């Protein structure tokens, strides 16, 4: 499940890489806590690229 | 201890000897069971015994005296003596009673200094049951504070008799 | 990290001689700290022990006073009167809880002075010992009986009549978790919950034994007693006398360091026995401290992780400087002195979870590791035993009943 | 927790009992590591963290590694440097990318990583930094230059130098940074090629590669001082005079009616003997009217005066006649501006030339009537002349200066008037200018008022001039002190005049001035006629009148006094 | 790994 | 007489500021930590009583067929997207992390009885009742067009 993520923002573009992730039980509550705790948010996902306007 | 999370308690039942860091209820609770189970035996007598007729005559009229029972009766009302009975012949609540007193606080207070006397003698100890003869002659002793409160709100304070 | 401490003579200089007050000015200002003597004449010799973290003392009196401390700080935790007669003083897992043994019955106190439990059932008991890793606390009562409670839930889980008559000399052999009994006859007996009877007598003494002790690892075993002897034990499978040493008197108290130092209670004088200890036992030649009291001694203990000995007598309780005696490096996570609050109460969560039950104490800790080989029927017979009846029995028949002309 | 921190020290311990077998560390010195390592570790491991821990591990593994590597010498033991070396060097390129990865808009992490991997580390591992580095900070030229000077003067790789540089200016296509090093680099490598042929395609080697560079980055950046620069890199390096000749005639061809261009080739054909030096400055004249008949404009003009000055104050005659006919002619032109006036007055004025300053200073003052400078900078060399013009002068100056703030003409009149003039009517310009300034350039002229007091009269003067000016509110704290140096020097010293004056200064400045305050308290303490015993309620008011910072400074300030330091 | 595809082994 | 006693430094065993955490030293002495095999045989114990309490296996049930399911595809590129048919004839693509159905086709009369997938993933095959074999497009139909193989 390792991905590459493009993210548009009005700053700048940022490319970003995805580790692992438990895709078919993303939406329950307990595992849903990967991506909105910013600490286990951090252990899967990283910032590669970033170029500001 | 610590409180307990989910899982630890399911497998710790209680630890409630060590689970550290107003009233007993003993001695009356073993009173009242006393006088319960006594009651079972002398229902399990045949209905015709004389014994079974002076043993339970002599056991209610004891419980009579002393205000543990509301009224004269049979064994029926043997099994509604509780711990609640009990305190309800204590010294300080039968001030309660006789509005001497309108708090249990206060009505314990006044034990100890000696404002209260049954009779001739003064009762310092608020555990104290009085019977029912007794009852009627509770009173402030005499030469204490209360009672010139008493004397005064009446004006009937009359100092020959100190 | 650390290293223990030592102390050598120089110029044939021997160490029984050297004093107190001189270790006291030869080392460093927080160990002389450490050296004090309470006095506490009025009320009546004292017994003292140490919690199993070595920050907090308790002590009794024989009239009945009692008192727990803080004693590397000069605090006062609590100080209270019993109305009776005190004989043991003893910790229970933490310094939160004491359990003191009157003189009709025992009672269960906090560190702050405010009694817990009452336990009509021990009665007369004349020495107390828990059993940390159980939650088992064992008492030797006047009139013959052992008992076994259980401070986890509140219940006796045996009671076990010795038969040998008075008890007063128990000791616990950390290692292995058993009990051992001092009598009259010259023996000494191991004691299980689960047995009704003694795992095992030896006879030590040609008279009565009056003290005992074990060391830390469990391998060696010293007992003292009137015929004026010192005996050292193997109590790995052996039971030989290794070491025996003649003394003017019977040593009344007995005690083993974390590092193997051995110390003798003999009246109002103290002396202390230090060896190599590697693979060895201590050595009965010739002391490596002495002191003597203001009076007669009534009990002793070392501090688990310090270099001091705790001692209890009629004028008070006095605390000397024994260098290498204490363990220097501990376990952070077992037995801190360095804990916090929140750190203690982490660390007994842990530990109640991990109880071991009571039948599990045999002579071999590691006993449970080994397959038994038994009959079949051997083991249909103990199945009986243990639960009383035969689960697999089957009832006499009896007929259903049925219509159709079957009624 | 701990168990992190206990992880990581046992991972130390092999290289340590390596140490201890070589004998390099003795046993003791062991612990001494391990305890100093353990502290620093707990830094790093907590919930809360701080970029100042994580310099103090890096910089401690680096002492480390440094004592170790003396230590080899002296032993000459050279073994190892796997189990010791790069065990280290590869627990601290954790740290640092643990680091940079919670610090990432820290440049300075940034290169204190890559300074320690070029020291220490694989040249491959160097590679990943600088890629890391240039993906989130790519809108910085700087950084990209330094990429590509290592891969060329390091790993001399031209061509992993030259992708670096092109990619570059496609993130910033307008940076003219970025096309004059790779200028350079391109020269670089042909000059690296020439050595090439010495030691055992041709077009390369002309320079022609780097001619490309130049054609397209002038075509994008439309500037003279551009074209101007990439010639100056292409003069440093001896071959391609070609090429230096090539950009130099597209200098004058392409680059027409911009002064820059055409000063240039003026200060190149700078590039007995003093006739020598002479007909060159001529010739670099004769370039210069040649601009000014091509572009008239006054920028152009300026260039050519200011070089005619250098060469005046660097013979000095001879000079000087080029200064004075292009001064002339631009004046009739009136291209000049008026900072070019001063410039030329006051040169003039230095080397004892006084008819031409005159000419200068008129001729300004024609062109800008209302130009207050002008008027000063001919007051000045009427005065070095001598010339009985001076009281002229002023009439002139002030009926033109309708603005009535001209405070350095009144400051200069009343200077004047004091020489060659008589007492009255010095004081008659004090009292003109008191009336025409009014605001805060009122403060010098009541100070000066107060000197010329003192000195045409006595002390009675001085009284009575103060007495007169004491309630125009615009003050100085010079005005007070100097009336009280005043009271010092006369025979009497009155001590209730020396208070009453400081009382005064106190109620305007009192709020904000320390040394003021003190000033009064050393007077109680050192005059003879002084009361002592006052400096009590003296140190009292000072701190309830003094705010903010100044009144702990009147603390500081007596403290020192207390002790001899004053 | 929790989101990666686990395919058959390949000779290599 | 030369001594020294067991007198440790409390700054290398107290925690220097609030922000820090408590210091942990470690001593593996088998005399400190006695009763190893009945300790580890309670841990062992306990650990299975857990894994009872915590076992529940059933996550969801997925509904939408009107007849009885037949078939199961998965898709190889993609985990939570799952191809099933059924008895009266329809195939429905299920997105496993929403758990609902994406797309519903009349594949074939009768029973459909099998389906496969192309190792590419898009595309798959069918076989129904009606004797025949049929290739369609795992990409959705646009708009409202009817689904065409």
């Amino acid at each position: 499940v390792l991905l590459h993520v493009l993210f548009e923002h009005a700053v700048g573009y940022a490319l970003l890489a995805l580790k692992e992730v438990e895709e078919i039980s993303l939406l329950q509550p307990q595992v849903e806590e990967s991506v909105l705790n910013l600490g286990k948010f951090h252990s899967i996902v990283r910032l590669v690229a970033f170029c500001p306007f | 201890v610590r409180k307990l999370k989910f899982h630890e308690q399911k497998l710790l039942k209680q630890v409630d000897f060590l689970n550290w860091e107003r009233e007993d209820y003993t001695r009356y609770n073993q009173l009242s069971r006393a006088v319960r189970e006594l009651a079972r035996r002398l229902r399990d007598l045949p209905e015709r015994d004389q014994f079974r007729v002076r043993a339970s005559a002599a056991l209610l009229d004891k419980l009579y005296a002393l205000g543990l029972v509301p009224t004269r009766g049979s064994l029926e009302l043997c099994d509604f003596v509780t711990a609640s009975s009990f305190c309800r012949r204590r010294l300080p609540t039968v001030l309660l009673k006789l509005r001497m007193a309108q708090h249990l606080q206060a009505a314990v207070a006044f034990v100890e200094q000696g404002h209260v006397r049954v009779g001739p003698d003064v009762v310092t100890d608020p555990a104290f049951l009085v019977t029912r003869s007794m009852e009627d002659f509770v009173t402030w002793v005499d030469s204490s504070k209360i009672k010139r409160h008493v004397l005064e709100y009446n004006e009937e304070r009359d100092d020959f008799d100190l | 990290a650390e290293e223990p401490g030592f102390l050598e003579g120089e110029d044939g200089e021997d160490t029984a001689k050297i004093c107190q007050a001189d270790i006291v000015e030869a080392v460093d200002i927080a160990s002389a700290a450490k050296h004090f003597d309470l006095n506490l004449r009025q009320f009546g010799p004292y017994r003292l022990n140490y919690s199993r973290t070595g920050r907090h003392l308790a002590f009794g009196g024989r009239r009945g006073h009692v008192a727990a401390l803080d004693w590397v700080t000069k605090k006062l935790m609590c100080e209270i009167n019993v109305m009776e007669a005190v004989r043991d003083i003893r910790f229970l897992h933490s310094e939160a809880l004491l359990a003191v043994a009157q003189n009709r019955w025992l009672h269960i106190y906090d560190n702050q002075g405010i009694e817990l439990h009452c336990i009509r059932r021990c009665d007369r008991v004349t020495r107390l010992e828990f059993l940390p890793f159980h939650f088992l606390l064992a008492t030797a009562s006047e009139t013959g009986f052992l008992t076994y409670l259980d401070v986890s839930v509140g219940k006796i889980v045996a009671a076990l009549n010795a038969r040998a008559g008075r008890l007063d000399v128990m000791s616990q052999n950390p290692y292995n978790a058993v009990i051992h009994l001092g009598h009259s006859n010259g023996t000494v007996s191991l004691w299980s919950p689960a047995m009704k009877e003694p795992l095992a007598k030896i006879l030590c003494h040609r008279g009565g034994v009056r003290a005992v002790a074990v060391d830390s690892t469990g391998t060696y075993m010293a007992t003292s007693g009137l015929d004026h002897q010192l005996k050292i034990f193997d109590l790995r499978g052996t039971y030989q006398p290794l070491s025996t040493r003649t003394l003017p008197h019977g040593a009344g108290h007995l005690a083993f360091s974390q590092r193997g130092l051995l110390v003798a209670g003999m009246g109002d004088v103290v002396n202390i026995w230090a060896g190599q200890g590697k693979a060895s036992p201590p050595s009965l030649e010739q002391p490596y401290l002495t002191h003597r009291l203001s009076g007669p001694v009534h009990g002793l203990q070392f501090c688990p992780f310090e270099d001091v000995l705790g001692v209890g007598h009629t004028g008070g309780i006095t605390s000397m400087l024994v260098p290498g005696a204490g363990e220097p490096n501990f376990d952070g996570l077992e037995s801190n002195p360095y804990r916090s609050r929140k750190q203690r109460q982490e660390w007994e969560v842990k530990a109640l979870l991990e109880k071991v039950p009571a039948e599990l104490i045999c002579l071999d800790p590691r006993a449970l590791a080994e397959v038994d080989v038994i009959s079949l029927e051997q083991g249909k017979k103990e199945q009986i035993e243990r639960l009383g009846y035969d689960p697999q029995a089957k009832a006499p028949f009896q007929p259903k009943p049925k219509q159709k002309g079957r009624s | 927790m701990a168990e992190i921190i206990q992880e990581r020290i046992e991972d130390r311990l092999p290289e340590l009992e390596q140490l201890e077998r070589i004998g390099l560390f003795s046993h003791a010195e062991i612990k001494a590591i391990i305890k100093k390592a353990s502290d620093l570790e707990y830094k790093i491991q907590r919930r809360t963290l701080f970029k100042e821990d994580f310099i103090n591990y890096v910089q401690y593994e680096i002492n480390l590694l440094e004592l170790i590597q003396r230590r080899r010498t002296r032993i000459g033991y050279s073994f190892k440097k796997d189990e010791i070396e790069n065990s280290i060097v590869h627990r601290v390129q954790g740290v640092f990318q643990r680091a940079s990865a919670k610090w990432k808009d820290d440049v300075q992490l940034w290169l204190s990583y890559v300074a320690f991997c070029k020291k220490w580390a694989t040249k491959t591992r160097l590679s990943k930094v600088f890629s890391a580095m240039l993906a989130i900070h790519s809108n910085k030229p700087a950084l990209w230059i330094m990429a590509a000077k290592w891969e060329m003067e390091d790993r001399l790789s031209s061509e992993s130098a030259r992708q670096l540089f092109l990619r570059a200016l496609r993130f910033h296509p307008e940076c003219p940074k970025l096309y004059k090093e790779y200028f350079r680099m391109e020269l670089m490598h042909a000059e690296k090629l020439r050595k090439e042929k010495e030691e055992f395609s041709e077009e390369i080697l002309k320079g022609e590669l780097a001619w490309i560079i130049y054609k397209n980055s002038v075509s994008i950046i439309k500037g003279a001082e551009f074209h101007v620069s990439l010639l100056s890199i292409a003069q440093l390096f001896d071959f391609a005079k070609d090429l230096q000749k090539e950009i130099y005639d597209d200098l004058q061809a392409l680059h027409t009616d911009d002064p820059l261009t055409w000063d240039y080739v003026a200060r190149r054909e700078l590039e007995a003997k003093a006739v020598e030096v002479g007909r060159k400055e001529e010739r670099c004249c004769a370039v210069y009217e040649e601009a000014v008949k091509t572009l008239p404009t006054e920028a152009m003009w300026k260039c050519y005066i200011t070089f005619c000055l250098e060469r005046f104050t660097k013979l000095r005659g001879k000079r000087l006649e080029r200064t004075m006919t292009v001064f002339r002619k631009a004046h009739e032109l009136k291209l000049l501006s008026e900072c070019q006036y001063k410039q030329l007055s006051v040169s003039l004025l230095c080397y004892n030339f006084l008819r031409e300053a005159l000419e200068v200073a008129v001729a300004g003052t024609e062109l800008f009537r209302d130009s207050g400078t002008m008027w000063q900078l001919k007051l000045q060399v009427l005065i070095e002349s001598k010339s009985p013009d001076i009281a002229m002068l002023f009439e002139e100056a002030f009926v033109h200066l309708k603005p009535q703030v001209c405070l350095p003409l009144w400051i200069s009149w009343a200077e004047w008037s004091e020489g060659a003039k008589s007492q009255e009517d010095t004081e008659a310009v004090f009292k003109k200018a008191l009336l025409a300034v009014i605001g805060a350039d009122s403060v010098t002229l009541k100070n000066k008022y107060l000197d010329w007091a003192y000195r045409s009269g006595g002390y009675k003067k001085a009284r009575a001039v103060f007495k007169s000016l004491q309630e125009s509110r615009p003050f100085s704290v010079d005005f007070f002190r100097k009336m009280i140096q005043f009271e010092k020097e006369q025979e009497s010293c009155n001590m209730a005049n020396i208070r009453e004056y400081y009382e005064r200064a106190l109620r305007e400045f009192g709020s904000a001035d320390s040394d003021l305050w003190m000033d009064y308290m050393k007077e109680e303490l050192n005059h003879p006629l002084g009361r002592p015993e006052n400096c009590g309620q003296i140190y009292w008011r000072a701190m309830k009148m003094l705010q903010g910072e100044s009144a702990e400074a009147f603390v500081a300030k007596h403290a020192m006094h207390q002790t001899g330091h004053l | 790994k929790p989101g990666h595809i686990i395919n058959p082994i390949k000779a290599e | 007489m030369k001594v020294k006693m067991l007198s440790r430094n409390p700054d290398n065993y107290v925690r220097e500021t609030k922000l820090d955490l408590q210091r942990v030293p470690r001593n593996y002495d088998p005399a400190l930590h006695p009763f190893e095999v009945p300790r580890e045989y309670i841990r062992a114990l306990n650990a299975t009583k857990l894994e009872r309490v915590f076992a529940k296996p059933f996550l969801a049930s997925l509904d939408g067929h009107r007849d009885g399911v037949n078939c199961l595809a998965k898709h190889p590129e993609k985990l939570a997207t799952v191809l099933s048919g059924a008895c009266d004839g329809e195939v429905r693509i299920w997105n496993l992390t929403q758990r609902n159905c994406i797309r519903t086709i009349q594949a074939h009369e009768g029973f459909v009885r099998g389906i496969c997938t192309r190792f590419c993933g898009t595309s798959f095959f069918t076989v129904g009742d009606d004797k025949t074999v049929k290739q369609w497009k795992m990409d959705g139909p646009g708009y409202g067009d009817e689904e065409e193989p």
